[PDB]
RNA sequence: GGGAUAAGUGCUGAAAGCAUCUAAGCAUGAAGCCCCCCUCAAGAUGAGAUUUCCCAACGUUAUAAGAUCCCUCAAAG
RNA sequence: UUGGCACCUCGAUGUCGGCUCAUCGCAUCCUGGGGCUGUAGUCGGUCCCAAGGGUUGGGCUGUUCGCCCAUUAAAGCGGUACGCGAGCUGGGUUCAGAACGUCGUGAGACAGUUCGGUCCCUAUCCGUCGUGGGCGUAGGAAAUUUGAGAGGAGCUGUCCUU
RNA sequence: AUAUGUUAAGUGGAAAAGGAUGUGGCGUUGCC
C-alpha cells in the first residue's frame, strides 16, 4: 500500500538507494499502489558513481510490499519491506541487477526482464 | 454551417430558403451554408 | 423465471475447479410451498404466493406469532399446506408452470444460475452523518471544535430554509436491499441448501428472496 | 405556368379507382393507396384525370400542386415503376444478394445488411453496382437514401456509395 | 434495450414550369427526455385490490376474529 | 468586477481566506451527437445541439489570485448575504504592548512593516433528518399486495483484435 | 356581443444595429 510521500528502498543497481513516491499512476484520485504498479518518485539517497543521481524524478515499479497481495486461490504473500525497481519507458529496468525476492505478480504486468534478473520469484 | 444573424448570399448560386421558421442559405459550395441564429 | 425463499445461515468458502477461493453464503430454503396464484383476471396481475417456513397449528390463547391465527390457518388450508412464517410474492415466474399447493424445492435452481438476492439489511440504530452518509470529519486538532457534526445545512437569506433530502443523523439500516448478479455455486438437495457466491444482505437467520436475475 | 393545373394522361392498363376523397391505383406493376387532400376535386374522364382546386388562397395553390404531383407519381409508378441506381467506388467495396436482403462490404469491420420491404426489390448487378426498383417513388427514394447513407461518398477519393450520376465535390488531399 | 426528440441528415413535394428536408406528408438522428434498473409509496381523504377469519342481546353489560397490558428476550432498539 | 447613487439596517444585518456541507445557471472543461475546414491519416481549428454524470494530490504565500511539481478523459466559468462562524477555525484585517523606516517641534501618525494578542448562547416557531400516538378510510380483523406519485442511479481510462 | 379586416408568431404576454421570396394594403413603372 504505497501512497504519496511513501519512501521505498530500491532493489536494483541503478544507483538509487531510497526514493520518495511523488505520484501513483493509473487514474484521477487514485491513492494507493501495490506490487506491479508504476509510480513516479524522486531519488532521496543515491550511491556515488551510479547512473541515477539524487534529486532525479524517475518511474519505478513496486516489487515488494509489506501489505503484500492476495492471490486468486485465497493465499497471500507479504514481505518485510517495500521495494521498487527504476524502469525505463518500455518497462525495462534502468539497472543491470535485481536484489531480493520479487512477487510473481510482475509476470502479469509484463516486467519480464525484472522477473528474469531477480534471484527469487515467489 | 455558418450560424449568424446576418444570413445573405455569398456567391451567385446561393439560394435563400426558409425551413421550419429559420432563414437559411443553401448552395453547392458547402462553405456558404448558413442558418440564421 | 424462478424464485424461492430461504434463511441466511452464514458465510463460508469453497474451492472452485481451478482452486480459486469462492466466498459463499449458505441459504437454507426448505419447506417452500405455493399458497396462492394471483392472476390478471382476479387480482389484475400475475404472481405466485410462496410460503416458506412451517408454523405451529392454531390453538386458543396463543400469545406469540409461533402459532397460526385463524385467518392464516384458513388461508394456508386453502392450499392444503401448513401455515407459514414468511409469505412473499414472485411476479417474475410463469403463472402457468405452478400449481397451488406444490412445493418449491431448491433443485429449481442449478449451478451457474445468475440470481438476484433481496433481503432486509442489518440494523444500525441511530447513526450520525459520518457513519450514515460517509461524510468527512472536521480536523481533530488545530483548535477545531468540529469533529463529527454534519456541517452547513443550507445557504442564507436565500433560501432561508433547509432543502428536502438534506443528509442528517437518523436511523440507519434495516432497509430492503437487492444485490444483483450473484451466482449459484452449488445446490445441495439434502439439507435443502443453495450456495450463493458472495454475500447477501441481512443478519443470520434473516429471510432472503432469490430470483433469476432480471438483467 | 403551373403544375397542378396540368392534366394527367392515365395509362390504359392502370385502373385509377377514385375511392372518393381516397385514391387507389391498381396497375400492371402493383397497387398503391394513399388518401389525397380532403379539399380537392379529382374529376376524371375515361382515359384522363385532371385535378381542380376549389379556392384561391395560398393553401389552395400549394395543395393543388402537391395533390396533382402525388397523383401523377402514383400513375407513373403503376405504369413504369421507378429505378434508383447506386454505385460503389473503392478497393474492396462490393455488394451482394443474400436472398432478399442486401449485404454491403464498404470497408467497415463488419458488413451491413439492407433488408427488403414490401413491394421493394433490390438488385446488385456487378460487384460495385446496385439498384432499387419499386412502384412507390417515395419508398424507392428512401431505401436508396439508406443504402447511400450506409457509407456516403467522400471528397478526397470519391470512395463510398454514390448515386449513379451524382456529382461528388472533390478535394486534393495534402498528403 | 425500447419510444419520442435536439443540432443535423434526408425522401417525397408544391407554392414558384425549375429548384427546394416542409407548406401537407414520410423517415433518420445525442452521455440529454420518458421508460427499462434499485428504493419508498393508498393520509393517493381519489384513503384502491386479493385471500382468509369472525358475527349480540337488552347508550349499557358482556363478548367474536384479533390483539394489547404484564413478563422472558434480540436478528431490533 | 472597479465604480456612481445613498433607498433597508448604526436601541449592532460579524469582515478575508480555509474547513464541513452543498445547491442552482450554462456563455460546456471532459465525455455524447453534428455542420464547415486552408478536414489525406493520426491530430487539430471553428461553429451548432447537449447540464446526465464527472471534473486532483502536492511546493510557496493568511491569502483570493497566481506561479511551480506530478498527474488526469477533464483539471470549465459563474450565482446562492463575493452560499455556509446560534456548523468549525481564526493565519489576515478595524483593539490596548513594543520596535523599525518615514512624517510631525510635539502629543502622535502611516500609498508602510514587524513580534504578541479572550470566537458567548440549554432551539420556542418555520425548515430538515429520523421515529411514535390519534382519528379517518360505511362492519371488525390477519396477511399478501397494485402503483397515482416520489427519491436513487447516470462518470470514464487503458489494452487486445479488426 | 355585432360588422369589416389583420396575425399563425401563444406574436399578444418586455429589447437593438442588422438579416430575410413571412404575409396584407397601397401605388409609379417595364417586357409579354
Ligand atoms: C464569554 C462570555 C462573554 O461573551 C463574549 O465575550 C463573546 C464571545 F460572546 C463576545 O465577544 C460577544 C459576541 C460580543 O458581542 C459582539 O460585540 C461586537 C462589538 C459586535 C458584535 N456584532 C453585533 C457585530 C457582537 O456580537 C460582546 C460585546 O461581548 C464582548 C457581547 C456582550 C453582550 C458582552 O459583553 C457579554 C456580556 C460578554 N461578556 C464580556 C466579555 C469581556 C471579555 N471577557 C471577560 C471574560 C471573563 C470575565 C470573568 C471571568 C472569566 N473567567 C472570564 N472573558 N472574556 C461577558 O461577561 O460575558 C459575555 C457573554
Ligand atoms: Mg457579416
Ligand atoms: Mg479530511
Ligand atoms: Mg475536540
Ligand atoms: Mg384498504
Ligand atoms: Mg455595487
Ligand atoms: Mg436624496
Ligand atoms: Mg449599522
Ligand atoms: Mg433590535
Ligand atoms: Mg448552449
Ligand atoms: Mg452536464
Ligand atoms: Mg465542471
Ligand atoms: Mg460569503
Ligand atoms: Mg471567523
Ligand atoms: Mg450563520
Ligand atoms: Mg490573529
Ligand atoms: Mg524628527
Ligand atoms: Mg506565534
Ligand atoms: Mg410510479
Ligand atoms: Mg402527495
Ligand atoms: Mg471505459
Ligand atoms: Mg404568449
Ligand atoms: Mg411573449
Ligand atoms: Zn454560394
Amino acid at each position: 500500500m504505497i501512497q504519496q510521500e511513501t519512501r521505498l528502498k530500491v532493489a536494483d543497481n541503478s544507483g538509487a538507494r531510497e526514493v520518495l513516491t511523488i505520484k501513483v499512476l493509473g487514474g484521477s484520485g487514485r491513492k494507493t499502489a501495490n506490487i506491479g504498479d508504476v509510480i513516479v518518485c524522486t531519488v532521496k539517497n543515491a550511491t556515488p558513481g551510479g547512473v541515477v543521481k539524487k534529486g532525479d524524478v524517475v518511474k519505478a515499479v513496486i516489487v515488494r510490499t509489506k501489505s503484500g497481495v492476495r492471490r486468486n486461490d485465497g493465499s497471500y504473500i507479504k514481505f518485510d519491506e517495500n521495494a521498487c525497481v527504476i524502469i525505463r519507458d518500455d518497462k525495462g529496468p534502468r539497472g543491470t541487477r535485481i536484489f531480493g525476492p520479487v512477487a510473481r505478480e510482475l509476470r502479469e504486468g509484463n516486467f519480464m526482464k525484472i522477473v528474469s534478473l531477480a534471484p527469487e520469484v515467489l | 454551417m455558418k450560424v449568424r444573424p446576418s444570413v445573405k448570399p455569398i456567391c451567385e448560386k446561393c439560394k435563400v430558403i426558409k425551413r421550419k421558421g429559420k432563414v437559411m442559405v443553401i448552395c453547392e459550395n458547402p462553405k456558404h451554408k448558413q442558418r440564421q441564429g | 423465471t424462478k424464485g424461492i425463499l430461504g434463511r441466511k445461515i452464514g458465510m463460508t468458502q469453497v474451492f472452485g475447479e481451478n482452486g480459486e477461493l469462492i466466498p459463499v453464503t449458505v441459504v437454507e430454503a426448505k419447506e417452500n410451498v405455493v399458497l396462492q396464484k394471483k392472476t390478471v383476471e382476479v387480482d389484475g396481475y400475475n404472481a405466485i404466493q410462496v410460503g416458506f417456513e412451517d408454523k405451529k397449528a392454531y390453538k386458543k390463547d396463543a400469545k406469540s406469532n409461533k402459532y397460526a391465527n385463524k385467518p392464516a390457518e384458513g388461508h394456508a388450508k386453502k392450499a392444503d399446506a401448513a401455515p407459514k412464517r414468511f409469505i412473499r410474492e414472485f411476479r417474475n415466474v410463469d403463472v402457468d408452470a405452478y400449481e397451488v399447493g406444490q412445493e418449491v424445492s431448491v433443485d429449481t435452481f442449478v449451478a451457474g444460475d445468475v440470481i438476484d438476492v433481496t433481503g432486509v439489511s442489518k440494523g444500525k440504530g441511530f447513526q450520525g452523518a459520518i457513519k450514515r452518509h460517509g461524510q468527512s470529519r472536521g480536523p481533530m486538532s488545530h483548535g477545531s471544535h468540529f469533529h463529527r457534526a454534519p456541517g452547513s445545512v443550507g445557504m442564507a437569506s436565500d433560501a432561508s430554509r433547509v432543502f428536502k433530502g438534506q443528509k442528517m443523523p437518523g436511523r440507519m439500516g434495516g432497509n430492503t436491499v437487492t444485490v444483483q448478479n450473484l451466482e449459484v455455486v452449488q445446490v445441495d438437495t439434502e439439507n435443502k441448501v443453495i450456495l450463493v457466491k458472495g454475500n447477501v444482505p441481512g443478519p443470520k437467520k434473516g429471510l432472503v428472496e432469490i430470483r433469476t436475475s432480471i438483467k | 405556368s403551373r403544375v397542378g393545373k396540368k392534366i394527367i394522361d392515365i395509362p390504359s392498363d392502370v385502373t385509377v379507382t377514385f375511392d372518393g376523397n381516397h385514391v387507389t391505383v391498381k396497375g400492371p406493376k402493383g397497387e398503391l393507396s394513399r388518401t389525397l387532400n380532403e379539399r380537392m376535386t379529382f374529376k376524371q374522364e375515361e382515359n384522363t384525370i385532371e385535378v381542380v382546386r376549389p379556392s384561391d388562397s395560398k393553401e389552395d395553390r400549394t395543395n393543388h400542386g402537391t395533390t396533382r404531383a402525388l397523383l401523377n407519381n402514383m400513375v407513373q409508378g403503376v405504369s413504369q415503376g421507378y429505378v434508383k441506381v447506386l454505385e460503389l467506388v473503392g478497393v474492396g467495396y462490393r455488394a451482394q444478394m443474400q436472398g432478399k436482403d442486401l449485404i454491403l462490404n464498404v470497408g467497415y469491420s463488419h458488413p451491413v445488411e439492407i433488408k427488403a420491404e414490401e413491394n421493394i426489390t433490390f438488385s446488385v448487378e456487378k460487384n460495385t453496382v446496385v439498384k432499387v426498383e419499386g412502384i412507390s417513388k417515395e419508398q424507392v427514394g428512401a431505401l436508396a437514401s439508406n443504402i447511400r447513407s450506409v457509407r456516403p461518398p467522400e471528397p478526397y477519393k470519391g470512395k463510398g456509395i454514390r448515386y449513379q450520376g451524382e456529382y461528388v465535390r472533390r478535394k486534393e488531399g495534402k498528403t
